[PDB]
């Protein structure tokens, strides 16, 4: 009855929503140059009612007393949204005569800068000369692309140029053309022709023939002829291929450049790792000599007091030969307006407000056309890396479980398993040119990202301008005039204002190394919370949780927590729980009332409670505890077959139970990593008869002092052909077990421990790869120990690709002819000591 | 009283002076000098229930098993059996006064083994197929840890030296003597599991408030720190180029040592980073091997010098918890027959404030001097002499 009219409300409300986040990313895909306040004012407004209705559905969601209140919201709700309708339409003109010219390219003058100026370019424009002219000699090889693939300006045009200027009386024809990023196919297409002959297509710009038979124009025009075409700054490769078709005929001696801000599209030419050409950040000491050419008159210890002012502020640009130009034209109205005042406001206010300034802007629009050719369902991904404080790693794993709490992540085929979807948003962000990765977790994927400086602060005042996220920063010590509209704070170094009076409608919150947390701050009085962040804290006080309903996201590591309450299980909605470094070691018997999750991330210090079995939707467990534990409860393990990443490790549990937990795991089938952990032991779990799930990459194993009898017979190239990874220790060894591990296709970790020979009186034999020839095509990471790899087990031709190799040399065998070394090898195989022994 | 350096030398023909009356007296038969029997446990053999029958009211398996560990002592048994014989209690007892009484059980019984080791009743081969047994390592890293708080640490504590325990010097007490063959037949066969036991060791120790501190330790209480611990024992080249959860390693263990370099900051996290740090090198060389800070910063000297300190102070405590007792040398530590009454003996006033001045000499004499080191070394040693030079007459 009364809850029916709510419920019949509720999707007119969603089809709201869904016209409003149309109109809203119809709006935003402009630059915010063109549009007039009345559309940006609208904007605004329409983008904080969008979130009230989002915060209505989203109460009504987790609710079903409440119905009266859900109901005066909406309604209430529906009125500033009629009104607002009219607020709108009572003010518009059309301006017939307002055809303003279009805005030139920002990045066009910079293409008209002096020769005698760039300084570091070379040894890499000889560099980047010869990784192509080398096949020049002998001037009929295929033709082939290098492309160029950076971020930001580090400079791709301007290199692009000088090989473009060097080496070309030696050429027929060739073509500098540009490409924006809604190019016109037609317009491209003239751009080339005009750029071969001017003569015969002088006026080529006026026809209008067609895409195609201008196209088999240029394809007649370059007969016989080497030509060199170099195109830049093309995106959305569909453009690429179209004239990639332009280009299909064989022509010996030619070949074309390419430069763009995706990898992405990079990989689409080429067809070979080995001739893209990643660009680089410039070394300090270029860099310095760079800074001190803009600013200083020829010499740079005049100064001799703000020196260390120079280094630390040239860090914040890193490499990039914009900022560092940019910068140093900015500071120096007329040599050095004053002295090391400035220098200090300038370097407080990067971060939080150095963009809004004079003759900047023109170099902010360089680095937002990225920011702008993102697709949508994109955007609020880069604006969520303005909550992290400057320098700082940031896992990636904590950036997807957030971004899925959050709500960003959503589809409608059923075939995504809803987290390799985050994955592929943070791979989306890596190629394009706009995270820097590092390192390789136990995940076999990257580590950890981090952000370039003035990027930061970039994406920092874009989220600014409106209410995506709040700082609270000591150079900053700013608060936006309304206290009531703040979603998402991300609390800095600065203790000082933390006022919590008016934010009902808190999205989420956040707190960096500080001890103001808890003294001053209070969480439970915020009626709505999505995710909560407090990792790094000292507090054990989170017991107030259930008075909060909205949880996804939920971090406490190195928390000092010592218990967690019992009434837990009132948080229905939930996705992540992740408890490591904390001093709790026992979860409550309320968990089984929990129904939703994907990862755990526990320690095996904890006791999990028996009825594992119900988390269907579990995805990830990490370091599960398993000691002293019944046979019912181990078999609980097998019933959810969802999970991906399982880790693992035990000292009380070595019986045939350990076998029937050893055939539960095949009953999943979605594995893609495993590895288990014990102590100096045979292995009495894996039997020689059991089939491994079809997927498998990683199979590590942490343990060295445990072993093997010998290599299990189900490890195979018929199953699990996915590996990428080894990370085996057994007691024993075979110069068949290599020949066996060299049939399988990737394998791209190897790692290999003989208990043996450094545990027992044994020799160090020579195992022989008898049969075949090559057995790894790319194996990038090999060890072995205690095991004798010599450089001679095949010529060159076996690891095209292979940077690291370990094994163990006996002292004997110096003067044997078993290691005739000398030769260079195919991959970089030049970097090597080996353990020898006596 | 603010005493100087009592400056002396030890020379040729002064070593045997009163290392003479140390070859024979009451102390220092199970101990030895930095400047290089069976009726006394039997005795408490006798004593073991001095006390149990007095409260059997619960109470009734300490009897129990008292009088079955007596059995156990003086009867012979064959080494493929009295194993087995003694491993009945060891497995059995999982854990106020009761465990002041469990604790007796179990170190009493396991002193056997040793005893009968030391007249080759027991082989030497049946002892290492014993030793590598996991169980009993986690036994005995536990067990020491206890003994030695049951007794010395209440007096530990009133002297001062209770902020100066090294878990690494423990064998050198005349009652914990018995550990020199556990640790060196140990790592003569198995080298890595002495320094695998010396881990578990000081990971219990931490714990049960011998290095206590309201910080987690990220170095111990985890077997998959023995992992990277144990793959670089192994290939020296692992280190250079390290893999993940090494990283994490080096920069918890470098951070503690720009601690031990500072000058200004609290002294019980010194302590504690001492104890720590101390552990690692000593059990995994080349751990810290940080081949250009230490050069400039004299680390690898630095660490000799407060290290000494500790068995400085340590032997300086034993001489106080031998002046008084002239019960300071523990309970169940010295039975009552063989006890040592007030009466002063003149062979101390010869043997005793002599040593004293020898052993702050061969204090004085290779320390090197430090501002940092100072508040490690020469304020606690000074300390010492201060204290030790205002009992010796009373
Ligand atoms: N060695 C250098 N010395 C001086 N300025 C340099 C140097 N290298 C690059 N620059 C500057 O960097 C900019 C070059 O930009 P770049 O070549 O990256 O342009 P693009 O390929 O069109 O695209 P984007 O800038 O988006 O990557 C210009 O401002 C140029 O003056």
């Amino acid at each position: 009855t009364l809850e029916k009219k709510v419920r019949k409300g509720i999707e007119s409300l969603i089809t709201e929503l869904k016209l409003m986040q149309a109109v809203l990313s119809k709006v935003s895909k402009v630059p915010a140059d063109q549009l007039d306040e009345g559309v940006k004012i609208w904007a605004g407004n329409v983008k904080e009612l969008s979130y009230q209705m989002e915060d209505i559905v989203d109460a009504f969601m987790v609710r079903v007393k409440d119905l009266h209140r859900i109901s005066a919201a909406l309604e209430e709700v529906v009125l500033q949204a009629k009104q607002l309708a009219e607020l709108r339409q009572r003010y518009e003109q059309e301006m017939r005569d307002t055809s303003a010219n279009t805005s030139v390219d920002p990045r066009m003058m910079a293409l008209y800068t002096d020769v005698t100026e760039l300084v570091g370019i070379e040894e890499t424009r000889d560099k980047l000369i010869n990784m192509l002219t080398e096949g020049d000699d002998w001037s009929k090889h295929p033709l082939k692309t290098i492309s160029i693939v950076g971020f930001g300006g580090l400079g791709k045009t301007t290199l692009a140029k000088a090989a473009y200027d060097k080496i070309k009386v030696q050429f027929d024809c060739g073509a500098f053309v540009s490409v924006s990023r809604n190019p016109e196919m037609k317009k491209v297409l003239k751009d080339i022709l005009y750029g071969l002959d001017k003569v015969k297509y002088e006026n080529i710009h006026n026809a209008a023939r067609d895409e195609k038979y201008l196209i088999d124009d240029i394809i007649e025009f370059l007969n016989d002829k080497r030509y060199l075409i170099v195109i830049d700054d093309i995106w959305n490769e569909k453009a690429w291929e179209l004239i990639k078709c332009a280009f299909s005929k064989k022509s010996p001696g030619s070949r074309l450049i390419t430069t763009t801000r995706n990898v992405s599209v990079s990989e689409a030419c080429c067809s070979s790792e080995d001739d893209i050409y990643r660009m680089e950040p410039l070394s300090n000491d270029v860099s310095r000599t760079l800074f001190c050419k803009r600013i200083f008159s020829q010499e740079e210890g005049c100064p001799q007091e703000l020196l260390k002012v120079s280094e630390e502020i040239l860090k914040k640009c890193g490499g990039v030969p914009l900022a560092i130009i940019t910068i140093a034209s900015l500071l120096a109205n007329k040599g050095h307006i004053k002295a090391k005042d400035e220098w200090y406001a300038l370097l407080s206010s990067i971060g939080h407000g150095l963009t809004k300034n004079r003759s900047l802007e023109q170099m902010k629009k360089i680095l937002l056309f990225s920011y702008y050719d993102l697709p949508s369902y994109l955007k609020p991904c880069l604006l969520y890396l303005s909550i992290f404080p400057e320098d700082r790693e940031i896992r990636r794993a904590r950036l997807i479980w957030r971004w899925i709490s959050e709500g960003f992540v959503y589809s409608e085929k059923q075939d995504i398993s809803l987290y390799e979807l985050g994955d592929s948003y943070f791979n989306e962000l890596v190629n394009r040119s706009m995270i820097q990765p590092i390192g390789i977790d136990d995940e076999g994927k990257v580590k950890a990202c981090r952000v370039h400086d003035m990027v930061l602060d970039l994406i920092c005042s874009l989220s600014s301008e409106e209410n995506f996220v709040t700082i609270l920063d000591d150079p900053r010590r700013k608060m936006p005039n309304s206290e009531s509209k703040v979603r998402r704070l991300s609390i800095q170094n600065s203790k000082i204002d933390v006022d919590t009076t008016r934010m009902e409608h808190m999205r989420s919150v956040t707190v960096f190394s500080d001890n103001v947390v808890g003294k001053v701050l209070d969480i439970s009085r915020f009626k709505v919370l999505r995710v909560l962040d407090l990792e790094g804290c000292h507090v054990s006080d989170v017991g107030y949780v259930g008075n909060l309903l909205h949880l996804r996201y939920l971090g406490l590591k190195g928390t000092h927590v010592k218990d967690l309450p019992m009434e837990i299980g009132k948080l229905q909605f939930l996705l992540t729980l992740d408890l490591r470094g904390t001093k709790i070691e026992v979860l409550p018997w309320s968990v089984v009332q929990l129904r939703r999750l994907m990862c755990l991330y526990v320690d095996y210090g904890m006791k999990l409670p028996s009825g594992i079995g119900n988390l269907t939707f579990l995805e990830v467990l990490d370091d599960l505890g398993l000691s002293d534990v019944d046979l019912d409860f181990v078999k609980e393990l097998g019933r959810l077959t969802k999970l991906r990443v399982l880790r693992l490790d035990f000292h009380g549990f070595d019986q045939s139970m350990g076998k029937a937990l050893e055939e539960s795991i095949s009953n999943m089938y979605k594995l893609d990593s495993l590895d288990v952990f014990v102590n100096r032991g045979l292995i009495n779990c894996l039997s020689e008869h059991w089939v491994p799930p079809p997927r498998l990459c990683r199979l590590a194993f942490p343990s060295k002092r445990s072993w093997f009898k010998t290599l299990p017979s189900w490890i195979n190239p018929s199953s699990l052909p996915l590996l990428s990874y080894l990370d085996i220790t057994l007691f024993e060894v075979r110069s068949e077990d290599i020949q066996l591990l060299g049939t399988l296709p990737a394998l791209v970790y190897l790692e290999i421990w003989n208990y043996s020979v450094f545990e027992e009186a044994h020799e160090v034999e020579a195992p022989v790869l008898s049969s075949g020839a090559a057995l790894f095509p790319c194996a990038t990471e090999c060890r072995f120990i205690g095991i004798g790899a010599v450089p001679s087990m095949f010529p060159q031709g076996a690891a095209p690709r292979l940077k690291r190799l370990w094994f163990t040399f006996p002292a004997k065998w110096i003067s044997s002819e078993n290691i005739g070394l000398g030769m260079r090898h195919l991959p970089s195989l030049q970097r090597v000591v080996v353990d020898v022994i006596s | 009283v603010n005493f100087p350096f009592p400056k002396k030398m030890i020379t040729e023909s002064n070593s045997k002076d009163i290392r003479e009356y140390l070859a024979s007296t009451f102390p220092f038969e199970q101990q030895s000098t930095i400047l290089d029997q069976l009726k006394f446990r039997q005795e408490n053999l006798a004593e073991l229930k001095d006390q149990i029958i007095l409260s059997l009211g619960n109470w009734q398996k300490l009897l129990d098993y008292t009088n079955k560990l007596d059995e156990l002592s003086n009867t012979k048994i064959s080494p493929e059996e009295f194993i087995e014989e003694i491993q009945k209690v060891l497995y059995k007892v999982k854990l106020k006064l009761y465990s002041q009484f469990n604790l007796s059980i179990q170190d009493f019984a396991l002193q056997i083994i040793h005893s009968k080791y030391k007249s080759n009743q027991i082989s030497q081969n049946d002892l290492l197929k014993l030793i590598t047994e996991d169980e009993m390592l986690k036994i005995l890293a536990k067990t020491k840890v206890l003994t030695y708080k049951m007794k010395y640490f209440d007096s530990a504590s009133k002297m001062g030296i209770n902020k100066y325990i090294s878990t690494e010097m423990m064998d050198l007490d005349w009652q914990f003597s018995h550990y020199k063959t556990f640790n060196d037949a140990l790592k003569k066969n198995k080298a890595s599991d002495s320094s695998y036991l010396g881990w578990l060791t000081h990971g219990y120790s931490i714990k049960y408030g011998l290095s206590p501190n309201n910080e987690r330790s990220m170095f111990f209480q985890d077997g998959r720190k023995y992992a990277e611990l144990y793959a670089f024992s192994k290939s020296p080249h692992r280190k250079i180029i390290p893999g993940e959860h090494l990283k994490d390693l080096l920069a918890k263990i470098n951070k503690s040592k720009g601690i031990f370099l500072d000058q200004n900051a609290l002294l019980d996290k010194r302590i504690y980073a001492f104890h720590e740090l101390n552990t690692l090198e000593t059990h995994f060389p080349g751990i810290t091997s940080s081949f250009t800070d230490d050069l400039k910063s004299n680390y690898r000297k630095k660490m000799e010098s407060v290290s000494l300190t500790c068995q400085v102070l340590q032997e300086i405590g034993n001489i106080h918890r031998f002046i008084e007792s002239k019960t300071e040398y523990g309970l169940f530590s010295i039975p009552k027959i063989f006890s040592i009454p007030i009466d002063y003996k003149h062979g101390e006033k010869e043997n005793l404030v002599s040593y004293v001045d020898f052993l702050y000499s061969t204090a004085h004499e290779r320390i090197l001097q430090d501002n940092s080191i100072n508040q490690l070394c020469l304020d606690p040693l000074q300390e010492s002499l201060n204290r030790i030079k205002s009992n010796i007459p009373v």
